[PDB]
């Protein structure tokens, strides 16, 4: 049983710079008969199946950018990505196929570092459709920001809310390298009607002050 | 056009049987093995094994040996992954891929299926409610309008959302699902568009929840 | 030292 260990586990690299992932085998996967290394590299983007980049350790797959290069021999292999582009954001895997089982390395997450971008903030009162079913979800959207650290606080009639909201963050975008975040305040219809002003307050390092987006119920 | 297409997401109770499929086309089935690969939460891939259709030769990963079975239908150029009795911990995304069986070829995985999410759970299947997130002055500024669909109270994953039948993809954010207190999932999909063209363009979110056999097409209009 | 041959042709 041959195992692969990748280093580092995680990686944040600026656009246009070089990324380097190492892969080390517990046993050599070099065959002198072949003069080949039984190793492959894969790219796994969010929402996509894994994609083969290199086989025989260093043979570039047809259609794979010249910016990618695979090197190494025996137990020691390297994937290099020059001039990092936005679309390179992904998990990267090495795999051996020297004997069975054909194990993968544990994976390396590549994050793209871009310039600081403040979130654009949008808010949505509950739909009339939802309210008819007895519940009110208020959605606050923080769009296209970098870096990932962003906080949302809900205020209802200027009272800080706690324990009635959920949030979710996207994966990093393949085109503009940003994140987006949704925060949803969920109340009963009866509770939603006790109050007038619903406010989402957003903090991010690309902002100099907390940004508030609010509406009055029924407007 | 090389293609491996797997069956849709499936939901079973623990102890029940399940067989998922990998329909291959655009190449000679007998010139390749079919591999099955499990995607681990967070990070990681598990090579589960390979099967050759020409003689039913199978190589299983030792850690799945005895728990799963592989089979093929060469007439249908299809490979199958079998569980005779599922565990809740069998829940996950499973990929199929092809592996060259010709002499002097390497055994890298050069073409992959889209992945299928198997869920094993005692919880009840539940279709989602879909509500519009209409563009308003409160979701419009700087020339950009945000709009979306709130997809609430479903089980299990996955829900898929496309816009205008896949014709609208740029600026689309379908957020990772959240687990609600009820044990049900919820997500929203949003898109930003020019505020200047809300009068000329139409925006429809196509919501699919295969485990409940549910399809919703919600037109999202300003007001 | 030697790989497991998976060739079938």
């Amino acid at each position: 049983d041959i195992q692969l260990t990748q280093s580092p586990d995680s990686l944040a690299v600026s656009l246009g710079e070089r990324a380097t992932i190492n892969c080390k085998s517990s046993q050599s996967v070099f065959s002198r008969d072949n003069n080949k290394n039984y190793l492959a590299w894969y790219q796994h983007k969010s929402g996509q199946p894994p994609k083969l980049l290199f086989f025989w350790a260093s043979s570039r797959e047809s259609g794979v950018s010249d910016r990618f290069s695979g090197s190494g021999s025996g137990t020691d292999f390297t994937l290099t990505i020059d001039n990092l582009q936005a679309e390179d954001v992904a998990l990267y895997y090495c795999q051996h196929y020297f004997n069975t089982p054909h194990n993968f390395g544990q994976g390396t997450k590549l994050e793209i570092k871009r310039t600081v971008a403040a979130p654009s903030v949008f808010i949505f009162p509950p739909s009339d459709e939802q309210l008819k079913s007895g519940t009110a979800s208020v959605v606050c959207l923080l769009n296209n920001f970098y870096p990932r650290e962003a906080k949302v606080q809900w205020k209802v009639d200027n009272a800080l809310q706690s324990g009635n909201s959920q949030e979710s963050v996207t994966e990093q975008d393949s085109k503009d390298s940003t994140y987006s975040l949704s925060s949803t305040l969920t109340l009963s219809k009866a509770d939603y009607e006790k109050h007038k002003v619903y406010a989402c307050e957003v903090t991010h390092q690309g902002l100099s002050s907390p940004v508030t987006k609010s509406f009055n119920r029924g407007e | 056009q090389v293609q491996l297409v797997e069956s849709g997401p499936e939901m079973r109770k623990p102890g029940e049987s399940l067989k998922i499929s990998c329909k291959t086309s655009g190449y000679i089935f007998s010139d390749y093995w079919t591999a099955w690969v499990r995607q681990l939460p967070g990070k990681g891939l598990q090579w589960m094994g390979i099967i050759y259709s020409g003689d039913s030769d199978t190589r299983y990963h030792p850690s799945v040996q005895g728990h799963v079975t592989m089979s093929t239908d060469s007439s249908l150029t299809t490979a199958y992954l079998q569980w005779s009795s599922l565990k809740a911990s069998d829940t996950g995304i499973y990929y199929c891929a092809r592996l060259d069986a010709r002499v002097d070829a390497g055994w890298q995985l050069d073409s992959w299926g889209q992945g299928t999410l198997v869920t094993v759970s005692s919880a009840s299947t539940k279709g989602p409610s879909v509500f519009p997130l209409a563009p308003s002055s409160k979701s419009t500024s700087g020339g950009t309008a945000a709009l979306g669909c709130l997809v609430k109270d479903y089980f299990p994953e996955p829900v898929t959302v496309s816009w205008n039948s896949g014709a609208l993809t740029s600026g689309v954010h379908t957020f990772p699902a959240v687990l609600q207190s009820s044990g049900l999932y919820s997500l929203s999909s949003v898109v930003t568009v020019p505020s200047s063209s809300l009068g000329t363009q139409t925006y429809i979110c196509n919501v699919n929840h295969k485990p409940s056999n549910t399809k919703v097409d919600k037109r999202v209009e300003p007001k | 030292y030697k790989p497991v041959d998976l060739s079938k042709v």
